């Protein structure tokens, strides 16, 4: 009866949370004409 | 060396008569499809291509 052991003490961890999300710009606004009229170009 | 050369091959199991030019590619990710798209401005003077295929 020998068998190889790891004793046990206390290991930081600093692994946490991965989960995830979509993604998006900043920098990532829009353009609204403010002033009514033709597309001329 | 350039962009862009896009060629296609249309529903008839044929390449369009011919290539046509790739003007971009939008980098935005589109939300729905997940998917980039590319914008390839065509000549089409054959009145053979319609909007939207």
């Amino acid at each position: 009866p020998a068998v190889g052991v790891v004793t046990v003490k206390t290991e930081p961890l600093q692994i946490t949370t991965e989960l995830p999300g979509r993604t998006s710009a900043y920098r990532i606004a829009e353009v609204r004409p403010q002033v009514s009229g033709i597309i001329l170009k | 060396n350039g962009k862009a050369k896009v060629s296609l091959i249309t529903s008839d199991g044929i390449k369009f008569p011919q290539d046509g030019t790739l003007e971009f590619s939008d980098v935005t990710v589109d939300q729905t499809t997940g998917s980039i798209t590319l914008r390839a401005i065509f000549p089409n003077p054959d009145h053979t291509m319609m909007p939207g295929m």
